[PDB]
């Protein structure tokens, strides 16, 4: 019980939630539950839910009209949070629901996210629910591809200048709108060359 | 550049794509004609 | 330097011969037993060198990306325009 | 061995993953396969011990190829897949070898044997499929971009139309509903004059009506 447990405002509701019986659902998620809860990086249950490799619960918390909306130390609800988990499944969960996201001013856009972490099937699931500016789009593609030259776990020279192609090629469709690449000098310390900026 | 004549001359058709004058020279660089002739 | 055609009809043109190479048969019988240069090519009305000249140069009117329109559609002529694109 | 064969043919597969040998084992079906065939001419009803036996046919050259994928062993293992060259098997819907191969499985190393072989590249199927009509409705495109650009880059040098039309009016271009197939099929086609014609003689009301050349009727019926 909330009041039978560590002082850090704990619950053994989210104790328990680390086994994953199905005696929770029977017994505690099915009555009444821990309403709220907060911590150093302010942990709120929408967050330790989607961390839970366990989805049976999470999607149940969904099925209990889980609030959409929640906050941590950064500006992050699941969309910051599911990125890096790599749970595609939960992602597409709360992309069920049409949940929507702003920036979050300490890291990057949630779309972002994935562009470091290496991941790529994220950004066309990401884009499916993504109806925003088309100039998104071009410097969503030319950052994952980046990533992939210098990387730790995944390294393949190919694919990094296949997807590059179709990210300049994206940029002269537009009819006369090229958005060109404005670069400053070349710097001594990063070689010599100069970003480029032509098709050929 | 943008060169893009519709040339029509009595009879005869130049698609030829400069004074005056030289187009008068291309002229006579074809028909081979008095620039002023062919003014 | 350059070429040009003589139409059956009676109204031949001068071209330039670049188009020459992009062609059909104009390769085909601009060298042989015969031209070891201009040729008639009996074999058609003269209009329809209008715009098969049109064409010629629309072919460098747009050469190597995403845009471009649409060359000037034949409203009426299309129906013997299709038995020439065969010929040449 | 209507699934033994298949059940050994699943041991090579468990020994790839578990890490003239193919020739034999499609000795198996050297005219085993023709025999299938030939009991599908017997009676039309034969075809259920055959319905997936087309698929583990080609599910055979879904691994063994795989795998395959000497000089002169290598000119055998072709003579071996030489066997339908034109004893072509007119499968459900029409669709062919290739046909299945490029809905999605998905795969480019057999996709380009298949096609290098020899078959039918402009081949038509039921309802007038066409083989780029299936491959550019695909629901994984930013996952692989380095497969779509093989298939579509070998597929157009066997040589396809690009300006096709199906039973209704749908060009391959048109039926492409994916935002980045169309990019990859518009930096690659040729344009003529005879084309830009005919299009527009059998989109006017107009009908040729018997006037034209006979050799010249089926680069206008197909536009
Ligand atoms: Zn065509």
């Amino acid at each position: 019980n909330v009041n039978h447990t560590t002082v850090t405002n704990s619950t053994p509701l989210r104790a328990a939630c680390f086994d994953g019986r199905l005696d929770i659902v029977k017994y505690l998620v099915e009555n009444n539950a821990n309403i709220s809860i907060a911590n150093k990086y302010d942990n709120t249950c929408l967050m330790i839910a989607a961390y839970k490799g366990h989805t049976d619960v999470v999607r149940y918390l969904l099925e209990q009209r889980a609030d959409p909306n929640a906050k941590a130390h950064c500006g992050a609800t699941a969309l910051h949070f599911a990125a890096e988990a790599g749970h595609i499944d939960i992602v597409k969960e709360l992309i069920k629901w049409r949940a929507a996201i702003v920036v979050n001013g300490h890291g990057m856009t949630p779309l972002k996210v994935a562009a470091e972490s290496c991941k790529a099937d994220v950004v066309e699931l990401l884009l499916s629910h993504a109806d925003c500016d088309r100039r998104s789009r071009i410097e969503a593609l030319e950052l994952l591809g980046a990533s992939f030259a210098n990387d730790r776990e995944n390294y393949d020279i190919i694919k990094t200048y296949h997807y590059l192609y179709l990210a300049m090629l994206e940029r002269f469709q537009d009819g006369d709108n090229i958005l060109e690449k404005e670069v400053l000098p070349p710097i001594h310390a990063y070689g010599n060359r100069t970003e480029c900026r032509n098709p050929q | 550049m943008d060169v893009f004549l519709m040339i029509r001359r009595h009879k005869t058709t130049i698609f030829t794509d400069s004074t005056v004058f030289e187009l008068k020279r291309i002229v006579e660089g074809i028909l081979k004609r008095p620039p002023d002739e062919q003014r | 330097m350059y070429v040009k055609l003589i139409s059956s009809d009676g109204h031949e043109f001068i071209v330039k011969r670049e188009h020459a190479l992009t062609s059909g048969t104009i390769k085909a019988m601009l060298s042989g037993p015969g031209q070891f240069n201009e040729v008639n090519f009996r074999e058609i009305p003269s209009h329809v060198l209008s715009k098969v000249c049109m064409y010629f140069t629309y072919k460098v009117r747009y050469t190597n990306s995403t845009e471009i329109p649409e060359f000037p559609i034949a409203p009426e002529i299309a129906l013997e325009l299709l038995m020439a694109a065969n010929f040449l | 061995t209507h699934k033994d064969l298949l059940r050994f043919a699943q041991v090579f597969s468990q020994m790839i993953h578990l890490n003239d040998i193919e020739c034999v084992l499609r000795c198996s079906v050297l005219e085993i396969e023709q025999s299938m065939n030939r009991v599908k001419n017997i009676s039309d009803a034969d075809v259920h011990n055959a319905m997936d036996n087309y698929e583990c046919n080609l599910y055979t050259f879904l691994y063994l190829v795989c795998i395959s994928t000497s000089e002169e062993d290598q000119c055998k293992i072709n003579k071996q897949i030489y066997n339908l060259i034109h004893l072509d098997p007119r499968t459900r819907e029409g669709f062919t070898l290739l046909h299945l191969a490029v809905n999605s499985f998905p795969n480019a190393l057999v996709t380009k044997l298949l096609l290098d072989c020899g078959a039918e590249v402009n081949a038509v199927d039921n309802e007038g499929n066409s083989a780029l009509h299936i491959i550019v409705q695909y629901n994984r495109p930013i996952s692989d971009f380095l497969t779509l650009h093989s298939i579509i880059i070998s597929l157009v040098e066997a040589g396809a139309h690009t300006d096709m039309t199906n039973k209704q009016n749908k060009t391959p271009l048109d039926k492409s509903t994916t935002g980045v197939s169309e990019i990859l099929l518009k930096t690659q086609m040729k344009m003529s004059l005879k084309c830009l014609a005919a299009r527009a003689v059998r989109a006017n009301d107009i009908n040729y009506q018997d006037q034209i050349p006979r050799t010249l009727e089926e680069f206008v019926g197909f536009h």
